[PDB]
RNA sequence: UUUGGUGCCCAUGUCGCUGUGGAAACACCUGGUUCCAUUUCGAACCCAGCAGUUAAGCACAGUGGAGCCGAAUGUAGCUGUUUCAGUGAGAAUAGGAAAGCACCAAGC
RNA sequence: CGGUCGCCUCCUAAAAGGUAACGGAGGCGUACAAAGGUACCUUCAGUACGGUUGGAAAUCGUAUGUAGAGUGUAAUGGUGUAAGGGUGCUUGACUGUGAGACAUACAGGUCGAACAGGUGAGAAAUCAGGUCAUAGUGAUCCGGUGGUCCAGUAUGGAAUGG
RNA sequence: UGGAGGUAAAGCUACUGAAUGUAUGAUGGCGCCACCUAGGCGUACUGAAUACAAUUAAACUCUGAAUGCCAUUUAUUUUA
């Protein structure tokens, strides 16, 4: 991508005078972009789940691998061995690929994009992004599953501390409130 | 969850394991390493706890990290435990999947005279 | 990994206002897809 | 008056397995002797002894058997046969 | 008591020369593994005897 | 009536009272105690009726700790009935005092008034009791 | 002697904190076109190369914080004979402790 | 009269083994063509933070945590790179045996090196004669079924036996 | 002299239960308000978790003997 390589340029120069860092590698590095678009209705409309993934296919480039829960629940109606949520990790190529299609399509037209930030980092440098509707997405025709669904998109970083990992997302230009 | 030499150390300690576990006819054990640079190999014996023999791409003044200069350490290694009279051999990688490298390693000092 | 059905392919994506044809790897129509609200037309971002 | 008398429920008992230590550490051993019975290894072999279908040690080789306690803070024991070794 | 046991016999001279169980009610396929014979003094398909 | 919530066995074999002192053997949360000189089985009744002694011969600003506990039970055939059938039902719970364990201790009343608290104790109780101090 | 690999050991070997380091090597790293691979991801495994790198890891010095180890005296239980002679714990404590033993390859 | 009658696990059982009572607690008369065999890869539960439906608790990411997780089961013992989880190929859940031992009144039970035949996994070393281990079982007589290099009441068969 | 063990004792921040006091305190009961649902300020009091000090156990063990047991070495004795 021509925006990774202006990632690289970009990020290096900003970065490496901001904290004087000793090492252009000391910079964070942003690792992985997981989605878990995950339903319990597989435990009833099993059909659901396998739209799902093809949606979630259509979203990334990755096929979903179905993820199984460790435990069984009665309430839930839940029991082990059965498969319930996909979990999609992107890296290399395609995982910039992603960041770039979601920052400037998919997100701006949210219905309202107002944003969230700061108040997001878990302490370590990760952060979440919980998106309400899938059908806002551009990848994804009209026809779909008969109830709709959000995503819980993640990021993670190369540094453990959250401050580090904001810094790199102002550089980023990752369009949140202050952030 | 951890660096790929501690998984290396890992798989390598459980293949120690089983060898000293079924070794029964105290054969010397050829454990070798491969880095991202070079690979090297050493001959050792569980019962005295000591090296035969030992041949490394430093030892040898190579550009390695090819499958080409893999057939040339287990040529010399192979030479060398000839020389040492010993045939009779385990063969274990440093924790790495046999293939490519550790695989042509092995072939050569097969093809040389040993058995295993 | 390879061998897919769902190619991804090197898909440019037009906007109006502002025309940035963002080339973006999708598995979609190979053409220049018109998106009516992208980044730069957006009041939060600018 | 006998007043009558309840009844008990719990009478009943298994046959005792005669396990434990068999050949003590300096005696003598030939092949195929037991040296130790167990449900679950409590003893752990080492050399020259080997394992069966019920966790029992028995040995591989003649020699004098011998206990060496090892593990984390030596909670683990560990039996072996030192070979005869006479050589000459 | 309860009957899980099943037999085992060649198919080259029809003899019977195995003994293992099996459940029908879970397994309802027979059975059709590869054995050794005495009588043909090599590895061979047994399958399930009634 | 002092009485564990509940227990993993109904009946377990009785505890001795015979030997030296394992525990509970020098004053550590009052200042005044009452030791035992001889070890016996005393029931959480006698507990009872030594607390309520000590709490109605206390003042209004007096402090008092209990240091046994009946944790092990004991059982009773019923009466007229020949051996065997089982062992009987568990009927009270029994403290295990040794020879050297402080039961009771007060504090935070002038001395007298404790040395009296704790005799009003120790006379409700089968153990041959005697007072002592905490070492400074 | 130092670095790298490995076996023996199984915290007085740990967890963590503060600094220093790379010549050769160890490592991250550069790419997935080849052999090979993902229950999906060249993340990992496997390739072929060392551009950048001392954040890591790794190696050295300090750090008694957590964890671990723990003397002598005395005591409880034991064996006898005494109503005293040995045997001697657990707990607690002063305190130690920033691993140790061998083999191999390189400049030494 | 009520209760029990066989086998397995713990305590009583007094730190080898063994040890009774109408002593104190429980289970078993199985399950698995994979929960067996092999090669490779991999390692808790819980909790903290951050996130649409989704809620105290479904799934995801990071960290912490030295077993409170799992090991089909009643307990005990064992086992956190294992004996737990996943994948590929398979059927050793083989044939004839078996030196030497454990424990035993007998009958029976338990472990097993090693040999020959032909296989499975693996590059090979090696492993595989059912499962992490201990319960899941009933003698003799009688008759039935399959195979068979034995007998066939003068001889050839058959009947009937072995 | 070597070894196996987990009893006596002791300990419970080394687990499983039982369990005392002090301090910080989840939690509820109890109120008084506002609000019909999100809640708030004190609680005669109940009491999670943590820290300090102290306890109990045949079916609890981070530990832990002596005696006894097995084998071997030396001396002596008996043909069992
Ligand atoms: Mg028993
Ligand atoms: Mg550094
Ligand atoms: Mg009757
Ligand atoms: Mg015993
Ligand atoms: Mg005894
Ligand atoms: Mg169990
Ligand atoms: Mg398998
Ligand atoms: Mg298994
Ligand atoms: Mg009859
Ligand atoms: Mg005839
Ligand atoms: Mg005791
Ligand atoms: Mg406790
Ligand atoms: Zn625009
Ligand atoms: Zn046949």
């Amino acid at each position: 991508n021509n925006l990774k390589a202006h990632y690289q340029k970009t990020i290096a120069k900003e970065l490496q005078k901001s904290f004087a860092f000793s090492s252009i590698m000391q910079v964070p590095r942003l690792e992985k972009i997981v989605i878990n678009m995950g339903v319990g209705d597989a435990i009833r409309d099993s059909k659901f789940l396998e739209s799902a993934l093809n949606e979630l296919h259509l979203i990334s480039g990755q096929k979903p691998v179905a993820t199984k829960a460790k435990n069984a629940i009665s309430t839930y109606k839940l029991r082990a061995g059965q498969l319930i949520g996909c979990k999609v990790t992107l890296r290399g190529e395609r995982m910039w690929a992603f960041l770039e299609k979601l920052i400037y399509v998919a997100l701006p037209r949210v219905r309202d994009f107002r944003g969230l930030s700061l108040k997001s980092f878990d302490g370590r440098g990760n952060y979440t992004i919980g998106i309400k509707e899938q059908i806002i997405f551009p990848e994804i025709v009209y026809d779909d599953i008969k109830r709709i669904r959000g995503f819980d998109v993640t990021l993670v970083t190369s540094t453990n501390k959250d401050s580090e990992a904001l810094a790199l997302l102002r550089a980023l230009n990752l369009p949140l409130v202050k952030g | 969850m951890k660096t790929r030499t501690e998984q290396r150390r890992l798989r390598h300690k459980r293949i120690v394991k089983k060898i000293r576990a079924t070794n029964h006819d105290n054969r010397v054990v050829l454990m070798v390493i491969k880095s991202l640079n070079h690979i090297s190999v050493q001959a050792w014996d569980f019962s005295q706890n000591i090296v035969l023999a030992s041949s490394s791409s430093l030892a040898l003044k190579l550009k390695n990290g090819n499958k080409d200069n893999a057939k040339l350490v287990g040529q010399d290694i192979a030479d060398k435990l000839v020389k040492l009279k010993l045939t009779n051999v385990v063969f274990d990688t440093g924790g790495s999947k046999y293939h490519g490298r550790i695989a042509a390693l092995a072939e050569a000092a097969r093809e040389r005279g040993l058995n295993f | 990994k390879k061998d897919f059905h769902f190619p991804s392919q090197s898909v440019s994506f037009k906007c109006a206002s502002c025309s940035n044809s963002f080339t973006i790897e999708s598995t979609l129509k190979q053409k220049e897809i018109t998106i009516d609200i992208c980044g730069k037309c957006h009041p939060f971002y600018i | 008056s006998k007043k009558g008398v309840g009844s008990t429920k719990n009478g009943r008992d298994s046959h005792a397995k005669r396990l434990g230590a068999k050949k003590a550490d300096g005696q003598m051993i030939r092949t195929g002797q037991i040296i130790y019975r167990q449900r679950g290894t409590r003893v752990y072999p080492g050399v020259n002894v080997g394992l069966g279908s019920d966790d029992t040690l028995f040995a591989l080789s003649d020699g004098l058997v011998k206990y060496q306690k090892f593990g984390p803070k030596q909670g683990k024991t560990r039996v072996s046969v030192v070979k005869h070794k006479l050589d000459a | 008591a309860v009957k899980r046991s099943t037999r085992l016999g060649c198919n080259d001279c029809r003899e019977i020369n195995y003994l293992t169980f099996k459940n029908v009610k879970k397994n309802p396929e027979k059975l059709a593994l590869n054995k050794f014979c005495s009588r043909c003094r090599k590895v061979v398909v047994h399958k399930e005897v009634k | 009536m002092l009485q564990p919530k509940r227990t993993k066995y109904r009946k377990p074999h009785n505890v001795s009272y015979e030997g030296k002192a394992k525990g509970n053997s020098y004053v550590a949360f009052g200042e005044y105690g009452l030791v035992a000189t001889k070890g016996n089985w005393i029931d959480a009744r006698a507990i009872e009726s030594a607390r309520i002694a000590i709490s109605k011969c206390l003042g209004k600003t007096g402090k008092m700790w209990i240091r046994i506990f009946p944790h092990m039970s004991k059982t009773k055939k019923p009466l007229e009935v020949r051996m065997g059938s089982g062992k009987g039902n568990p009927e009270f719970w029994v403290a295990v005092v040794k020879q050297g364990t402080v039961m009771f201790e007060v504090a935070n009343i002038p001395e007298s008034q404790m040395i009296k608290a704790l005799t009003r104790a120790g006379h409700k109780l089968p153990v041959t009791w005697k007072i002592l101090k905490r070492e400074e």
